[PDB]
RNA sequence: AGCAAACUAAGUACCGUGAGGGAAAGCUGAAAAGAACCCCGGAAGGGGGAGUGCAAAGAGCCUGAAACCGGGUGGUUAUACAGGGUGUGGCUCGAAAGAAGUGAACCCUUCCGAAGGAAAGGGGCGCAAGCCCUUAGUACGAGGAAGGGCGAUCGGGGUCACG
RNA sequence: GGGUCUCUACUAGAGAUCCUCUGGUAGGGGGGCGCUGUGAUGGGGUAGAAGGUGGGUCGUGAGAUCCACUGGACCCGUCACA
């Protein structure tokens, strides 16, 4: 538990984006990146003031990857079947109701996992 | 890729005799060299009542003079009935594991 | 309509589509007369069209020089007289009178809390050029929209 | 979405805050409580196709399900 | 509900609740266990408010001895999640005392007399 | 896209003296209920107020992106550069989806401490800058662990100044 | 990457532990993301869908998912295939 910001909080994160993603709207608006390749490129080369590459140094700890800011562990949810298997208890998971549920079955499913003492992200 | 190829494997490593680790190791190969014996050759090199293991397949060119029991992964049906009208054995790898005489076999030959 | 600030029966709205007048001239006549009293930029603009006093110019200001007739709005002595504008703005805002007095607003107390350019339609024609070539003869149409308030 | 009117804002007491609610425009009725499924959603701003109706106009037994919220 | 001692009508409740929000906007109060509980060792506190659905329960479980043992009145609530809302919070509140209620005093003492028959059997 | 051709006339319009070449273009609504009437205008499926409809991006009619242009919000500008990333500050936005009264943020105390690691004081050597023994592997040192105080904002977004 | 072990109707997953290695063009090799359709399915969702605009969170990343508004009838998770 106390082991959640001692590698995330000190540590800001980088973007990641395209080269020449200021220069050209086309570029910047996919807001994704791309590896780059040219023979003269200036980021390929890693020149200093230059946005560093993707590596694999950059991952996260094992331990806390890929969960939830609360700590938890997210499951995302489309049915009121989904939540009679749940594993464990409801002491490591939270769930994240399905965004097209519509609003006359959001209001049983939402019901049924209060009963079973689970946490909701988007109740 | 087959089931029970992947669980026979799984099991004879498990096994604390050096004469089934090597047999799951060789069941290990790509498929176009996987081993393979005919009857002419286990004939040549035995004698009656051995116990012969193949980690292949036995197939049925030539033929069988003394008796012998033979553990395979698989047999050529006229290769079965070759060793059997000759007063022989058959068993798979998967039950040699389980047999009694088996745990602690002697005179056992490897061959391929 | 934009504004979402004054009472809705304290205003006054019109406007007028797709007349042939370029938003380069409008977008100095709509900036002139902002926020004016409507007494004020009528008879201000109505010395434009007799030349008595000088329309200024701050953004799309080439071909027209200086005048003697600017000391008002600082940073420009440019100014011009766009008539063919100048007339749609009057007639706009005769419209817009009119709304006012349905309404049963004063109008000796109505003032220019909105009044802006837009584009508008484009009539694509095609000129005859030397050797063989042709080009654009194209005529852009505009929009203007006014709220009168008090 | 709001157009269709059968998601209503509530005004409550003309602050920068308002309630958005569920409202079932069947049930024939005039003053009842079940026509009003309240959602937990504080709006920050009205949207221009949003229908209003004020905390007062509201009938007195449902009012009390907001009032300890607000 | 170990902590909790005896049971309360629920027109009782919603009183409370309503004192708070009238005694958060004409007076002082503190709000959470560690202020409350600061509240009753320094006896500024005059009121103590505690939900009913708290778990676990050992944060305000030591409450309801500490706060009799000094003589100082306390009332129940069946949720958290409106008891936090009352006092201004967007979140929940395990406990709220009231430091000095200034215009809600005429209410608060209604309280007081009230609870006084359900604890006045309790033996 | 599919045949060149899903449509007011496809080998149709249109180009060439001719053999010949060869386009573009779909969508209101369940129902026209297709906006009566009144004020403005020369007129205009033109403006304003109305009315119809579950709903008017209402005839230039499904949804309605970007480039581009106009108006406004928040920062900022006439002694001085390119442009993004970082550090420190100013002003702003912060309902939800992020953390948080079961305690945000910030202050005090104690303890452990990797690689590394002093100086002041005392004594000795050198013309001198300085060096050697002791102080002392001490003070300290990235990180890490406990307690106390105060108590409601932080993470995040926009923009400006300076390195 | 390699050695040594555990579990699972296993073309693969989930783990424990010990040693060592870490620039890269041409090029060779291993794993994954995304788009449209088909056979299935514990399977589901919808007048509240797809799409659009702005913003949260997760992942080194390709990407995934949620929130508010817009919109008015269809669309997705998993397994295999093209």
């Amino acid at each position: 538990k106390p082991a959640k910001k001692n590698m995330k909080s000190p540590g800001k994160a980088i973007k990641f984006l395209r080269f020449d993603w200021d220069k050209y709207y086309r570029i910047g608006r996919q807001e994704r990146w791309r590896k780059p390749r040219g023979i003269d490129n200036a980021i390929r080369l890693e020149l200093k003031g230059y946005q560093p590459k993707v590596k694999i140094g950059y991952r996260t700890d094992k331990q806390i990857r890929g969960l939830h800011p609360s700590g938890l562990r997210p499951i995302l949810v489309k049915s009121v079947k989904d939540l009679e298997a749940f594993a464990k208890g409801k002491q490591d998971v939270i769930i994240i109701i399905s965004s097209t549920i519509g609003l006359r079955k959001r209001i049983e499913l939402i019901k049924k996992a209060e009963e079973l003492g689970l946490k909701i992200a988007n109740r | 890729t087959n089931i029970m190829l992947r669980k026979l494997i799984t099991s004879l490593k498990k096994q604390d005799k050096a004469i089934w680790v090597r047999v799951a190791e060789e069941l290990e190969a790509p498929r176009r060299k996987r081993a393979y014996i005919n009857i002419y050759k286990i004939n040549r090199y035995s004698k009656a009542n051995d116990i012969i293991v193949v980690p292949g397949k036995v197939l049925g060119v030539g033929n069988l003079d003394h008796p012998v029991t033979v553990v395979a992964l698989s047999f050529s049906k006229p290769a079965k009935e070759k060793i059997l009208r000759s007063g022989g054995k058959v068993m798979s790898l998967y039950k040699a594991i389980q047999e009694l005489n088996d745990f602690k076999g002697k005179t056992v030959r490897l061959m391929k | 309509y934009p504004i979402l600030s004054i009472p809705e029966d304290k205003l006054a709205k019109a406007v007028i589509k797709n007349i042939d007048a370029s938003v380069r001239d409008l977008y100095n006549v709509c900036k002139a007369i902002r926020g004016m009293n409507l007494k004020e930029a009528r008879e201000f603009l109505n010395n434009v069209l007799e030349e008595k006093e000088a329309l200024p110019f701050w953004r799309y200001s080439h071909g027209t020089s200086h005048r003697s007739n600017i000391s008002r709005k600082w940073k420009v002595k440019s100014g011009r007289y766009p008539k063919k504008a100048i007339k749609y703005v009057l007639k706009l805002l005769d419209n817009a009178e009119n709304n006012a007095n349905s309404k049963g607003l004063d109008i000796d107390n109505l003032k220019i809390v909105h009044i802006a350019a837009h584009k508008g339609l484009v009539l694509k024609r095609y000129m005859t050029r030397a050797f063989g070539r042709s080009t654009r003869k194209y005529k852009y149409l505009s929009h203007i929209e006014v709220i009168l308030g008090e | 979405m709001l157009k269709h009117q059968k998601y209503v804002y509530v005004d409550i007491g003309d602050q920068k805050k308002f309630l958005k609610v569920r409202f079932l425009k069947s049930r024939s009725e005039n003053n009842n409580p079940e026509a009003y499924v309240i959602l937990d959603k504080i709006s920050i701003k009205l949207p221009r196709n949003a229908k209003v109706i004020k905390y007062e106009d509201l009938p007195a037994e449902v009012k009390d399900k907001l009032k300890l919220k607000l | 509900p170990s902590y909790v001692k005896f049971e309360v009508p629920q027109e009782l409740a919603d009183k409370v609740l309503e004192a708070v929000k009238k005694a958060k906007d004409s007076g002082k109060i503190k709000k959470g266990t560690n202020e409350t509980t600061k509240a009753v060792e320094r006896s500024q506190a005059k009121l103590v408010v505690i939900a009913e659905d708290v778990q676990p329960e050992e944060i305000v479980a030591h409450l309801p001895l500490l706060c009799e043992e000094k003589k100082i009145p306390y009332v129940y609530v069946p949720s958290k999640k409106s008891l936090g809302e009352a006092c201004g919070l967007q979140v929940a509140a395990a406990s709220v005392a009231l430091m000095d209620p200034g215009e809600a005093k005429d209410l608060v003492d209604e309280i007081v007399k009230r609870v006084n028959e359900i604890k006045g059997k309790s033996s």
